[PDB]
Parts: structure tokens; C-alpha cells; sequence
């Protein structure tokens, strides 16, 4: 149970394969509700993401503050992992406990490509967080003229 | 330079000093390290 | 970064609009002070 | 008491009106191109 999580955090492939091959819960969650997919998306281990999804890892698992692997990957600029998660059924409009969506996070960092991918997959451009702010608002406040356009 | 003289005016004098050494003394001088704003009488925009 | 300093929120106007630091200031990495211009053969220089 | 004052007000006024202020310079650095004047600005100085 726990060997999978730190294996996925470390980015140790064959280990992970041996652990589902030996029966490790792909949906095992640490104390803050992070799953191996959360950890792999966070640190950016694209191949691990594919292997856990190939093995039935909940693509929409959420941690104790409502955040999903897609949030992590959008936030930190892991474009290919965003694509993979989205092709495997990642909820493009999932909201964490703050109302924040992957589009908000990707917008906040300026990851133009992720924003376009999320939009192509149906990201609600008008979704508001708990403060009433949309990805457009974020782009204005940041001064990002390139992003402010696409939105 | 005189009282009240500005940094830009000192810089033109220093640029002429630099130019002299690197042309009229091209054979003897390897470099001129010019500091605009402090001198041995004190500091200030009119010193270099 | 300069971008983060620029979005410091100074004021929220009556009509709900926002006054940011970049609306009243230019923001750049610069020196702590500008009293000394240093040149080496007429090019910008630092040193030790 | 006659003027509705306390020693707090006296202390505040002394700190504000017996003060030595740093006020920068006319033509201070970094300056505008073509500046011709550089002078210290002298604002409040300690009482004597």
C-alpha cells in the first residue's frame, strides 16, 4: 500500500509495475489524500501516470482539499501529462474546495499550451472560484496579454 | 569639476581622459578604469 | 519578481476597480544606489 | 489642561518639529539625461 506511493513519488518504474504485478492498490492515498497518480502528476513522471491509468488508477481521485491529479499537472506545466489524463477521462472542470479549476491554475502560471488543451477538452471558461474570479480575471491581474486573448 | 556639476558632465571629462590614454598613449597603456562619483578629495557627482 | 511586485494591490476603487503598484510605478531590478558610474576602457564594469 | 494637551502631545510635537530629515538631491542619481543642476535638498534640521 505504502510502497506504491513512495515508488510513484520517487519515479521508480519497474518497482511500480512489480507492485501492481504483486497487487498494490493503485488508489492508495497518503495522509493528505494523495494517490500515486497525484504524486506522479505532481513531480511530472509521465510514464508512471500511463502505467497507473493502464492499471485502473482513479483518474479523478481527489485529496483532502478536493484537488485532482489534473490540477497538479495543469498548475505545474506538465503538458503531456495533462493530455494523457484528459484522454483517460480526467474531469476537465473539477473544482477543489476553493472553487479552483485546472484552467485557473494553468492560467495563473501562464501555461498557454495547457490552457488551450483544457479548452479543447471543454474547460468552462466562465467557471468562478470562491472569490468570483475566472481564468480571464487571473490573466488580467497578471498582465498576461497573450493569455488574456485566448480566454 | 566645479560646484554643482552633474554626473553626466563628469562623465564627458572622464571619457576624454580615457580616449587620450588609449590613443595618445596607445603603446604604453593597457586599460583605464574610470570611476565617476568618487575622488581623492571626497565623493560627489563632480568628482572622478 | 517584478511581475509579482507589479500586482501588489494598493487600493480597490469605489466602482470596485483595482489600483495595482504597476499603475503608479515602473518596476525593475536595478542597483542599490547610483552615485558611482564605473567604466573599464569606456565599457560598463563591476569588479572587486 | 487649559489647551486640552498632555505630555504625549508634547513628545509627539518635539519628535516631529526637532527633526533632521534626509531629503535627497536636485539632479540626484540616477538622473535624467541633460541634467545640469545637482544640489542637496536641506529640509528640517535639529533645533539649536
Amino acid at each position: 500500500g505504502k510502497k506504491l506511493l513512495e515508488a510513484a513519488r520517487a519515479g521508480r518504474d519497474d518497482e511500480v509495475r512489480i507492485l501492481m504485478a504483486n497487487g498494490a492498490d493503485v488508489n492508495a492515498a497518503d495522509v493528505v489524500g494523495w494517490t500515486p497518480l497525484h504524486l506522479a502528476a505532481y513531480w511530472g513522471h509521465l510514464e508512471i501516470v500511463e502505467v497507473l491509468l493502464k492499471n485502473g488508477a482513479d483518474v479523478n481521485a481527489y485529496d483532502t482539499l478536493g484537488s485532482t491529479p489534473l490540477h497538479l499537472a495543469a498548475h505545474f506545466g506538465h503538458l503531456e501529462i495533462v493530455e494523457v489524463l484528459l484522454k483517460n477521462g480526467a474531469d476537465v472542470n473539477a473544482k477543489d474546495d476553493n472553487g479552483i479549476t485546472p484552467l485557473h491554475l494553468a492560467a495563473n502560471r501562464g501555461h498557454l499550451e495547457i490552457v488551450e488543451v483544457l479548452l479543447k477538452y471543454g474547460a468552462d471558461v466562465n467557471a468562478q472560484d470562491k472569490f468570483g474570479k475566472t481564468a480571464f480575471d487571473i490573466s488580467i491581474n497578471n498582465g498576461n496579454e497573450d493569455l488574456a486573448e485566448i480566454l | 569639476l566645479p560646484a554643482g556639476a552633474t554626473q553626466e558632465r563628469t562623465q564627458k571629462v572622464l571619457n576624454e581622459v580615457t580616449h587620450y590614454y588609449l590613443t595618445k598613449e596607445k603603446n604604453n597603456v593597457e586599460s583605464v578604469f574610470a570611476w565617476n562619483g568618487f575622488g581623492f578629495a571626497g565623493r560627489g557627482q563632480n568628482t572622478g | 519578481s517584478t511581475e509579482e511586485f507589479g500586482k501588489i494591490l494598493l487600493k480597490v476603487n469605489q466602482d470596485g476597480s483595482r489600483v495595482l503598484l504597476r499603475d503608479v510605478a515602473k518596476i525593475e531590478l536595478g542597483g542599490e544606489n547610483y552615485d558611482i558610474i564605473a567604466e573599464f576602457n569606456g565599457q560598463p564594469a563591476s569588479g572587486l | 489642561n487649559k489647551f486640552q494637551l498632555t505630555p504625549v502631545d508634547v513628545i509627539t510635537a518635539i519628535k516631529a518639529q526637532n527633526a533632521q530629515v534626509a531629503a535627497g538631491q536636485l539632479g540626484g542619481t540616477p538622473p535624467v539625461k541633460g541634467q545640469q543642476l545637482n544640489a542637496s535638498i536641506i529640509a528640517q534640521t535639529r533645533l539649536t
